[PDB]
RNA sequence: GGGAGAAGGCACGCUGAUAUGUAGGUGAGGUCCCUCGCGGAUGGAGCUGAAAUCAGUCGAAGAUACCAGCUGGCUGCAACU
RNA sequence: AUGUUU
RNA sequence: UCGGGCUCAUAACCCGA
RNA sequence: CUUACCACUUUGUGAUUCAUGACUGGGGUGAAGUCGUAACAAGGUAACCGUAGGGGAACCUGCGGUUGGAUCA
RNA sequence: GUAAAGCGCACGCAGGCGGUUUGUUAAGUCAGAUGUGAAAUCCCCGGGCUCAACCUGGGAACUGCAUCUGAUACUGGCAAGCUUGAGUCUCGUAGAGGGGGGUAGAAUUCCAGGUGUAGCGGUGAAAUGCGUAGAGAUCUGGAGGAAUACCGGUGGCGAAGGCGGCCCCCUGGACGAAGACUGACGCUCAGGUGCGAAAGCGUGGGGAGCAAACAGGAUUAGAUACCCUGGUAGUCCACGCCGUAAACGAUGUCGACUUGGAGGUUGUGCCCUUGAGGCGUGGCUUCCGGAGCUAACGCGUUAAGUCGACCGCCUGGGGAGUAC
RNA sequence: UAGCUAGUAGGUGGGGUAACGGCUCACCUAGGCGACGAUCCCUAGCUGGUCUGAGAGGAUGACCAGCCACACUGGAACUGA
């Protein structure tokens, strides 16, 4: 937003899916996608498209299962004046390891399994869920 | 405000380009301007509460954009301000 | 603005040194310059001369005489000269 | 107007 | 002041003396 | 012996804090005291906010504002 | 929002926050190593007292601090930019935006003159008050002050307070159209600065109407009121001051998103324009309401929905927004 | 409590300590500290640790152990590692 991007991508997500919405759009940006990998080859968006060489835009399609939507629990937290980071033993585990906090590790962003599976801490992200 | 007559000359003296609304020489200027003018008028009346925010507005600006130089450009600050005489 | 010299205190002589008399003040030669002299600049001889700090010293006392606010607190009245 | 009473 | 009325009841109000 | 520093201690004048003080502002309790009835219904002049003046008391009145106002205005 | 709680509103320093791409740095951060974080408590396992209390071995642990070397995704720094944020230029658009200066017509009051005569005015009735010194009414002339009917509206403009006849001058903001230029120059903001309804205050002016105070008349058991007759401050102007309000959407500002329906108003593109109109797209604005939110009432794309940046504030009622 | 501070902040050279240093002295500059809260007022020995608590956090610092300070009150130096 006029303040920090990334916190608007995912809302737009979870505002979209609140309301069966096709699929949500937002500027791409390099953050944007390395965040977007953790959704497509994590299980939780069919796929995202580009437009613009100049002037990107991001294309998170959305998804859903039976009755309800499929990424029904994402939230923000290191948002900035606040950025929150922690080392191995202190690595995140959302909702009792059932569900995935993206993590930018110094080796690239990546999902919580990643972490302590490259063994390493990073700036923690969402709570995908 | 200034005649158009007036910002589009202004604009040719101190437009980094030939004839270029937008750098800050030519922000400043034509900004400048009308505030030297208003000057005068406000001299007269003095009781607009309103038409002196605008005064304001766009004087706040001056010292504002003027600073954009020095966090970037400084070699021009300087330069730009000695033509108005501006700061002090 | 005041009240306020509020109040209440400290130091005050003299000798020597800093400095043979100091800072400051005054300013003669000699040099320079130009209408060119009741000129200027520069020069600093001489003259004069506070004040401070040290160290030392005499008396009971150094603003020693003459001279020269007593001070504060509560209240009436009337602004004030 | 009041009622523990204009 | 008193006696009667008015009110659920007081005061007030009305009547009478 | 002398000087320097300095303790006990002396003096003046303020700051601060605690206790106390004739009388007194407002406040709080308490005995079915006396005077009203201001407010809650359109509370019987709709109420409240600022503010100003006045009155035994609630309060009254003026100016602006609010609805946190009743009726078929 | 209404339970305690959004400064009355703006501007803005510090401070906090920061669109996007690449390169670089490696400070925040992550990784591993090392010193070091006394021992003893604690804890895991295990021993010694007959057990237990207690005693005791080892290890873990001691978030920590620093240092060494690496990692470079994000954050920060530097270099180079880019453009959607924000800003300038051009042309227009509407409006009670503001300050100043003139001017207009209706009406009240007063004064004057004619006509005309025993009432007017007021109220629930009355009375005070005004009338034969001739009112009231009716007509003619003049003075003055304040306010701008109809328009006018859920209408408009402004940061808020607030701003209406007409005209001129000076002047602020907003909005739409094409592009052109700038190139993150932005958001918020303790303190600080400025604006502030009404009443009120100081100086000098002004004074028709209204009216605190006050004086009569009336009502009443009383009536320092409500009602009537009068009426001073004030209400008006210029300058200066006070800064308060239920300064209210009782809802801080900025930005991003999430069904829709009818109306208002104001730009612009277009359709036999071929109509009033038919289809678009913007700025602001009412009423309704959907998911959701909510204790409920209700809010509902102008949120009280879902997110983020910054700030202000709340923490039981009375005492008290009082005391010092 | 919103201002605070002259040996005060720094610089020269003397002097001094076991040793750096206004530690001290002379002179010189006029600094230094403060809202990231100085100065001032009240209180308190600090820690490992202790209690409570799911944890974060809150409360606490007796006996055990490390550190500091004190020894009738105020002051001072002598001996000596
Ligand atoms: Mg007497
Ligand atoms: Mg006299
Ligand atoms: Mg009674
Ligand atoms: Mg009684
Ligand atoms: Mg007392
Ligand atoms: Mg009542
Ligand atoms: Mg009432
Ligand atoms: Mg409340
Ligand atoms: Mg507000
Ligand atoms: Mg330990
Ligand atoms: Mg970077
Ligand atoms: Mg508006
Ligand atoms: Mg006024
Ligand atoms: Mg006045
Ligand atoms: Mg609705
Ligand atoms: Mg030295
Ligand atoms: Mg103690
Ligand atoms: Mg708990
Ligand atoms: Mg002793």
């Amino acid at each position: 937003s006029m303040q920090d991007p990334i916190a608007d991508m995912l809302t737009r997500i979870r505002n979209g899916q609140a309301a069966n919405k096709a699929a949500v759009t937002m500027p791409s940006s390099k953050l944007k996608v390395a965040i977007a990998n953790v959704l497509k080859e994590e299980g939780f968006i069919e796929d995202f498209k580009v437009e613009g060489d100049t002037k990107p835009e991001l294309e998170l399609t959305l998804k859903y299962f039976q009755g309800k939507a499929v990424v029904e629990s994402i939230q923000r937290v290191s948002r900035p004046g606040l950025r929150i980071y922690k080392r191995k033993d202190e690595l995140p585990k959302v909702m009792a390891g059932l569900g995935i906090a993206v993590v930018s590790t110094s080796k690239g962003v990546m999902t919580d399994r990643a972490a302590r599976q490259a063994g390493l801490g990073g700036e923690i992200i969402c709570y995908v869920a | 405000s200034l005649s158009t007559e007036a910002t589009a000359k202004i604009v040719s003296e101190f437009g980094r380009d030939a004839n270029d609304t937008g750098s800050t020489e030519v922000q400043v200027a034509l900004l400048t301007a009308q505030i030297n003018h208003l000057q005068g008028h406000f001299a007269e009346h003095k009781k607009d509460h309103h038409s002196r925010r605008g005064l304001l507005r766009m004087v706040s600006q001056r010292r504002k954009l003027l600073d954009y130089l020095k966090r970037k450009d400084v070699a021009r600050y300087t330069r730009l301000i000695e033509r108005l005489g501006l700061r002090r």
